């Protein structure tokens, strides 16, 4: 019998948490502070008028259409009058920096990937390695350097959404018709003047919906970070799941269904 | 002289050496063209383009045609051959120096118009003005000026999928020459039109290289619109040039009896 | 202030759990003996005698590439050196039983979907709510019903990989050209005869996809459910996220990762 | 006669009794399918066919030509009409009556052969019993027999994507005729095969059906094969059938041109 990683992973996860820990502890204060700031200033603000602007954001990407607009009005307004709005506002600033992360991390990416071939025909087995294998497991190589807390949470986040952003970006990039390329660099455009010009405005419309998949997969992951310590609704659920008081796991399982329901509509009816 | 070309080549596939200089023997094509693939575009041409002129190529599918316009661009990398113009070699320039060639000097127009569709046609328009970094009033009235010469600035502000072929391949050359460059490239410029107004494009074309004199190198299919516009026309075949003849080539034909 | 939703769902479930506990005794009985069963005596044999057996079927569906074979042996023997196999095989029986469970409920109603329109009209947008929304909220009808265990593991994973299977489904199904249909119909097939002759026998390859689906998704369901008390690996990474040992979370997370890459090259490779 | 038709009629779209009855007017079919939008297949058509003859059924593509004949094995729901055959009607039927019906009296031909390519040919010609639960040797004798009166035994195992049009066809037509029906059905059948195999088929079916006799009907758009097949044609435009001749047709033209 022999059973000799485990001590090799803690040895050297111990290693870099110890020669690396000036970065840590900095990460771990910019994603406190952040989160902290942006779901408290930025947001927890008067929950009658939120509701009311993202309802009329719903009848106007809506136009006639009003049950998506009834949806969020007596949604938001059911998780405020069942006392969970402190709740949402968190797991918001979670999907958000996980989503913003994870964009920053795979656009450059994919842009990397799409004009190398090599880096694609590297990455993209790699991305459906990433995309298949279960995501639980995305939390220990989150809580073995930055413990539990928030920051942990939205490692797992960006690193469990970031494939589908990173494929679609390829895609949009190298599916826009060589002949415009051909256009673009006969006029001498360097690859940056090209890139802006011509095929972000191309490509969006396809890289958003790899950012539109980037979403739900960050507030799934969140939810199942709830585990760790990532505040929000999850913990809710979660406290329920420990302890069977299927009211509060239910009304918090819901409101995570308003807000799913919300994003996939707004995300979707904001790519076309 | 504009332009002058020293034993210019492109080869495609591995075997880089090995198969140039298989092909800078005079090697048979077919034969590499079916036994490994290593596809040959150009033989080892060695010809010149003078000013204020009009060097039409033609040939068929697979005749390397295209690829020499591409070449002189470097939009695909030549592997051997030199091109001397205004006494520069471009094939050995820096990034920077192919860059300002490509933004003065020469410039294309494309058979499927190359027409960033997002974009209005005076924002198309004036986009071999914006790569420059221009004053955006300055590239304005030049672009309105390059169109009122096409007679199309009423249609400012539309989108080219709401227009024709022959409007579309106006605003394809008003981009070219908002640049008012020495040299204009075509690649198969009047594929998608119909006799009509390929005809009537033409007549414009000849008309204003008269009244507005610059080197020009076209691209065609069909030998009537070569003698009706071209001044040196020339013929091409698996990559090989054949001759350079305006009105000899009518004459001397090793099987250029294409002309009926 | 009102929040009235909490009693009334427990007192729904209380009702329901008190009613039918007829059924949910016998279900809970039929899970465990299952798993205890399957996961003993059908498996839970030399673990050298059935790496080697999976080897070579790597081989077959391989030809000649060895890669996949050499992390069938380096990694399954990886498992039982590190002494994880009583917990991959469970793990095993648990994605099984979800994947037959989702496949015996989805297939037939894939099948309904195809023939009546109204059906799939309803269900499909259903399945893309199901699918969009996070997977962590159906645990909440697990232990409202069966409480912490198995079942409610399997349960969760059956709801939460079913949509793949149903779409696939009706898509092989109603995406056979309809001249086959019109000439088994010409005959007199009376849909029991035209559908096993014809449609399945050609959907397959389009219905093994959704399965293929499936089966990961059961799988990511049941590592997540290790925290209501389903058995495997998963409670492995949990621990180790509770009481951060990086170690051994790591090697369990490993050990997924490597079920997870033969599941999906086999399910690959045994579609096509 | 072994057919008798009365007052068939198919409407798609809704108001199904108000569209109807609006079109029972007996106006122009045109009117109704451009403005009002309702769409129309057939109106009211009562015609019959004798046993051991050809009612071959013309249009031009776009006509409502098969749609008659899936019509007659209720491949299409009929809105209201009659198909009285050994004294049954069909559209009156159950599932049961109907499947039988489908079973041992009628039996088509596609025009793309509808062949199951996962199946080879001993396995799809049998598929007519196989439906009928039939043994297992007793299909395979009669499958066998029916490819070799076509000649084509030698083939019982591959599978059609690797056959040709023709032996495509034939082994549709060994489907069909396995289950030793006394009426065939076919749409089309030779909308995909060469001139010359065409005929060659039409000179198949013709001496098959002097040996052995039994109704058909037959869909097609070359008046040519039909008078090569016609015992009893019968044009059909705007959903309506027009006349039955089969030596006059060509001579009398009621309102038609198309006749020449």
């Amino acid at each position: 019998g022999q059973v000799p990683i485990a001590n090799w992973v803690s040895s050297a996860t111990d290693w870099i948490t110890s020669t690396f820990s000036s970065g840590f502890d900095v990460i771990q204060k910019s994603g406190t502070v952040l989160m902290n700031g942006i779901t408290g200033a930025l947001t927890a603000v008067p929950f009658w008028l939120m509701i009311a602007v993202v309802t009329i954001l719903a009848i106007l990407v809506s136009g006639k259409k009003i049950a998506f607009p009834l949806f969020t009005f007596i949604g938001l307004s059911l998780i405020a009058n069942q006392g969970l709005w402190s709740d949402l506002m968190s797991t918001i600033t979670l999907v958000l920096l996980s989503s913003l992360l994870s964009i920053i991390i795979g656009v450059p990416l994919g842009i990397w990937m799409a004009k190398s071939d090599l880096v694609a025909k590297i990455v993209q087995p790699i991305l459906d390695f990433m995309q298949t294998m279960p995501g639980f497991v995305y939390l220990i190589p989150a809580v073995a350097f930055f413990g539990i807390g928030v920051v942990p949470g939205v490692f797992a986040s960006v690193i469990f959404a970031l494939p589908p952003t990173v494929r679609m970006t390829n895609l949009g990039i190298r599916q826009v018709s060589t002949e415009l390329v051909e256009a673009a660099d006969s006029f001498g455009s360097t690859a940056r003047q090209k890139l802006f010009k011509l095929e972000f405005p191309l490509a969006k419309g396809t890289i958003m919906a790899g950012v539109n998949q980037t979403i739900m997969l960050a507030l799934s992951m969140v939810v199942i970070a709830s585990m760790i310590g990532a505040p929000g609704l999850g913990r809710g659920v979660l406290a329920a799941v420990q302890s069977a008081d299927i009211g509060k796991g239910f009304v918090s399982g819901i409101s995570l269904v308003i807000l799913a329901i919300i994003i996939d509509r707004f995300t979707q009816k904001l790519n076309v | 002289v504009k332009i002058k070309i020293e034993h210019l080549t492109k080869i495609f596939g591995k075997r880089i050496k090995t198969a140039l200089t298989m092909v800078e023997k005079g090697e048979p094509k077919n034969e590499i063209l079916k036994k490994t693939g290593a596809t040959v575009g150009v033989y080892d041409t060695n010809f010149e383009i003078n000013e204020g002129e009009i060097f039409v190529i033609m040939g068929l599918s697979g005749s390397g045609k295209s690829t020499l316009l591409r070449l002189l661009n470097r939009l695909i990398e030549p592997t051997s051959g030199k091109i001397f113009i205004d006494n520069q070699d471009v094939a050995t320039l820096n990034k920077e120096d192919l860059l300002q060639v490509r933004r003065k000097t020469m410039s294309m127009v494309f058979q499927n118009f190359g027409l960033f569709p997002h974009r209005t046609i005076l924002e198309n328009t004036e986009y071999g003005l914006e790569v420059q970094n221009v004053p955006k009033e300055e590239r304005r009235k030049r672009a309105e000026k390059a169109l009122d010469n096409a007679n199309l600035l009423d249609f400012k502000d539309q989108y080219p999928k709401q227009l024709s072929g022959g409007m579309q391949q106006r605003v394809g050359l008003a981009r070219a020459l908002a640049n008012d460059p020495e040299i204009l490239l075509m690649d198969e410029a009047f594929s998608a039109l119909d006799p009509l107004i390929r005809r009537e494009m033409q007549d414009e074309l000849l008309e204003l290289q008269a009244k507005f004199q610059k080197t020009i190198i076209f691209v065609s299919h069909d030998l009537n619109e070569a003698l009706r516009i071209g001044d040196r026309i020339a013929i091409m075949k698996d990559g090989k040039i054949m001759q350079i003849g305006t009105g000899e080539e009518i004459l001397t034909n090793p099987a250029n009896d294409y002309v009926k």
